[PDB]
């Protein structure tokens, strides 16, 4: 997992990319409250975190050499192999995982909760994975929505992304999804200083991704769609 | 925002600052200013070939230890 | 899992449940050392935690949404199928699980131990299932007992209780133990302040955990043995 | 009690103390004062476990073994 | 050592000192003084019809897996 | 896993045995940039982290009764059964684990990383089991040499070790590797100090293993390669 | 004392009364480095401190019971005798003090200092002392003016102020300057928490004193120039 | 305001935050969050000078020059 | 000065010496609130003061050489001249001082208030100081009693004090008196610990300057009125 | 004492320990644990003779360095 | 140096660092790392028709007196 | 004052001149010990302490604008009239003060001592005044001597020196003694580092004030004897 009380979401929360009230859902789920949430697809969030990790060429502010970064994370791997197009059962043809954010509507009192899962694939057409995927959205959707009811806390936005990788030959193939909790740098924030921990925060609380690279004189990455999953 | 001042006389902060140049560091690790967290989401996949390349893709979080929580 | 020198059970050592000397053993067992060691239902403490924690109706005094709160846990999940009653084998009638905690002797040099376990269940009448556990209890039991000759650590009294649930129709069900580890906020200790850290303490180690009910107002749930496990 | 007083003396306080309204937090975590926890035993079913009876509920749980 | 200075400048330091009489304990454990870390190797084997308490003691020990 | 910036080695860059430069290698691995990575025997290192916690019998800095010690470990245990000397599968007749160590080239910029790994063994003869171990060695030697490439980041030498036990009978056996990640007491530091934080480390930096141990009058342990493993 | 890098002035840098921009000089002073040095009263300043502390009836502000708050003061203190209208040289007819402050033209530098003076009078027609009062700023002022030199500093505008008070009969009569150096509480700060120490500051330093005291629910006090000096 | 922003930079603050209810404290006094001060302006005289107009009252004043 | 809400006097809230409760006023003086404020002699208190700092010789807890005990103090001193028995005024037979402290009816508004004084000597005979003295204590007294209007502040018990040194020859001689305002050592505070800072005081607290006596070893230096001031 | 207890909600503690061996120190001194002080009373009076002694008499603050608060 | 270590099983240590970039600052003032002083020796005179600003500065100081 | 367990003197433990043992006493004085106290003339601290802080233009290390430093310190000011050469008592043709520091033997019990003292002059050849001065010297040195007793407290060595400044015409004249209590910046620590606290320290207390000049690129001020006093 969760985010809560103390949270604060890359790309949401701080940080945000204009994307996401130009958004628009790909459906909505009727909850046991009875409110209609919209479920959205995760593409500025995740583009997001990129601009602001980096990547490991354009590194820019990532975790420290030998840090701990606590995380939310499953991982998957699996080989589809050396030509014997038999399955040994831990094997596969494609690999997928997903990651799923769902905004509390009152963070005072209920917690925001990510759902993450992953998995293998036995056909080999990319159509009827994807096909899967878009499918899974669903479950992972109606899933959010009857979850609230044990905590009887409601949402009021999920936010869903994938990400697969078609394999063939006796390659190993391995997708994740991780939700890292770590804590900001100074020069990350325009203007801020050691000395002003919460003027520091409402800072990053107040610039649009774009304003942030503007002022950091870093070149996106997100920028035109450019990113894979 | 409004919320951390709601939040606030419970207590309650979202401030997460680390004192190293450049790298972010994790929650709970000593010596950061604060009592909050900050959070974000990677999903990534790759490859390899018989007998790190999910990490190290798109967003890194390179050369971590991690720790899970579930 | 232990629970060491930094260590204190919420019913044992602060908040104490009158219920715990009022208590019986269900036996003793022989140690290494040579001293009988006292194995009791854990109820009391159990209980215990309920009346801090709260219920999901009856909240009081749990973890934050979105804390870390490092735990000792163990879980187990299975079906008890549509009808088809053929078991693809992570599947079973009924599921269980227990935790057990022994006081140290001398809190100064060993810790105290938990010992939490868990499984499913392949037969359907409730007697084999009950049956079982009060077994088990005496292997955990003797298990407490052996297991301090690595650590040349004797205990003084070991606590076990348990909680299962029967199963039947293509329901899922989960058992769990917990153990967690937490920090006790202000407004639960009656006259406690943010500045009286040490004292602060002090109350809850002198309050039976009837008194805390009282001052603070807060009606009992353990009660006359109202919870079921 | 008694066994703070002989543990002190080695440098460990028993001290767990949370500065939040109403909510319990985790041994760790970064504005606890005090430098000692405290702890307690949950073992539930059903057939949502945890959420029943005692609640940790929306909780991100690390284990420890 | 030389390193450490060039690591301070980064606001990095590699002091872990305990507040404990003799005994040892973890990083990120409230009190402790310092920001950085110690480690060590142990591999260690044993059967009975055990590991831990073995040639080097890491005894009842509460562990928490980074990986 | 890794050991950062925030890193030091009991043994390699604290509290250092002689034996280390004393060493010389097993072999050399050619890495992606170029440079032949030395490989060698990691007994010393093991041997001094023996030497600073001492043994159940000669208990010396040990973690503390009921700490969280974090740490990097894997874990194995089977049976090599009652005589049914017939394989339920999780069962062998020997039970094997190793940890990597191995030194960054520059710690302002990459992580030095553990590899440790384990697992059980279906043969009965011990040396069948010695050499698959020896083998091993350059598996994860190779390994730990293309390893560094998604990184972009190269190595100065890999340290590497082995624990076995040969089982029979209806044992269980365990073998385990684990990195901890501690903090030192004040008394380990010869006229060290609560109030002298960072010379309290360089005191520990400069002395070597040896003369730690005559300062505080420790008997050696390693001292005539006396530790089986 | 000086007021330096530190600092901020109860009226002038936080809660500003209007009053401060309202008003207009008594006269310039040139300086050693050229600039007109304009010297204004301090009523305003003054009585934003009054608003602040509040009086021995309107208690609002004001250091605790048994603080240490340093200051920078001078006193005096005389009689006007009997009737013996003799003078045994410490006594007189009446007494008067002043304080001056002169807010440095840059505070990463230079410091802004207050002047600070006081004394007794020989002769008892009121207009006598009124006059010399007058007449002293002048020399205060100039005295402000080559102040400078010593630490090659300018200022940027003086603010000069007295209370005198005229006796008779055998009373006994003091007059006081005190700067004190005090740090704020909490609540003084609408919508200020113990938590966000420099934001708090920013909301004393971004109201001005009417608006501080429209949030706080406090009449005012300076209001139509009420307060006598 | 700006010139802290500029401030800063050199390791100076002008924080200064007292942690009681209601009363004001004085630079230097322990628990006081920050490291700054705040001053003013007083001057005031009666024919009993401290306690009259702004209360300083019942202080104990430690002189700066 | 005065002794406010952060203040504990040695003697009466702290450590207390018997005698308090035990003594009996010298008088009583009506005050503008309208309560008889009794006033006692002030040897219990001193007494207490010196048990805990000690003596030169029997040296106890007394402030660090080279700290900054910030005091109320003031002191004095002159000749009484070689024989020349012809006063250059700044010379007398005589020195004396005094301090008087005033506990508050209620903490949680008003101070404590100390009220100390000094002066020389021009007579000779004992008496006639003595005399002087005693007098004085009613001038004080009276002063301690109108001394709170102001305030609106009204006493509750105030306790007074004197020292004097009658010379002769061409001595010198010094009086003076002092508050100091220090912090208790760990060690004054039987079974006190850094860990537990407020139980710590707690402790001081309920002990009577007795019991601390016998539970630190020390030997009793007030005992039988053998202290002359 | 009870008092504490009224006068702990508003935000002031009276603790005032000193982290040193056997010697006490004074308020505001940096490394002392606590906010508050502990006070005491002396006067005491003696002698020197012609061309410190009231101070190490009786109670001693001696070598100290005063700072005179009124 | 060895007195130092005499000295901190008392609990005294004499650090004295300030956090401003190349100004001193006095004794006790908050933010000041450490629990010790540095001193000096200052005399000198001037007159004009001054002291403090001549050969050793210690200019535009707010003084407090201890005796 | 005094400089006790936490002092440093800036030239004689922190920042050494050569000088300092080059020296020589100027002669010697029996203590109430015995030991013969050498005394020197303090030219070489005095000297130290203007290299660190700076001169008005070269400036160095200074106390920052606006800070509160404590000091011990006496002053004094006096005219030598417009002509008038009739002296109204405050007035003077000279001026002159006097520092004087004595290194305790025992850091662990005794403090080291500063005695400063001063005055003004009625004669108008210098000789005169350089005679007083000589002279006074000896007063202030068998004054350090019999201190100690009262303390039971012997010396080691003291260094004492003077400034003073012969006035004529209308000039006001000033005369101070000043010892500081700073604490010192991270920048005049080559290689010091707000990370290192007491490391930092060290490293001070291990170079000669030239060594530090060097490493600072601070051109010497002490050098050939260049400064008046």
């Amino acid at each position: 997992x969760f985010t809560g009380v103390q949270g604060r979401v890359i790309g949401y929360d701080i940080l945000r990319s204009p994307e996401v009230d130009k958004a628009k859902p790909l459906f909505t789920e009727t909850q046991w409250d009875g409110s209609e949430l919209p479920i959205y697809d995760a593409k500025p969030l995740q583009d997001a975190l990129v601009e602001y990790f980096g990547t490991e060429q354009d590194r820019r502010h990532y975790p420290a050499p030998g840090s701990f970064i606590v995380c939310a994370n499953k991982g998957v791997t699996a080989e589809r192999p050396k030509n014997d197009a038999d399955m040994k059962p831990g094997q596969g043809y494609g690999v997928w995982s997903a990651i799923a954010i769902s905004f509390a509507k009152d963070p005072t009192k209920d917690s925001s909760m990510f759902v993450e899962d992953a998995g293998v694939w036995e056909t080999p057409n990319e159509d009827e994975l994807l096909e899967y995927l878009e499918g899974r959205r669903k479950a992972m959707a109606k899933s959010i929505a009857e979850c609230g009811q044990d905590a009887h806390a409601s949402f009021e936005s999920s936010w869903i992304g994938f990400a697969y990788t078609m394999m063939e030959p006796g390659q190993i193939g391995n997708a994740i999804t991780v939700a890292p909790y770590v804590s900001l740098p100074i020069d990350s924030i325009p203007g801020g200083s050691i000395l002003t921990p919460d003027k520091d925060m409402e800072i990053m609380e107040n610039l649009t991704m774009p304003e942030w690279l503007e002022k950091m004189g870093y070149k996106s990455l997100s920028a035109n769609n450019a990113l894979k999953y | 925002s409004e919320l951390d001042a709601k939040l606030n006389k419970l207590g309650v902060d979202r401030i997460a600052i680390s004192p190293y140049k450049q790298w972010t560091r994790g929650y709970m690790e000593p010596g950061n200013i604060g009592n909050g967290y900050v959070t974000g989401l990677k999903v990534d996949a790759g490859v390899r070939d018989k007998s790190d390349r999910a990490e190290t893709k798109n967003a890194y979080i390179g050369q971590i230890n991690m720790t899970t929580a579930s």
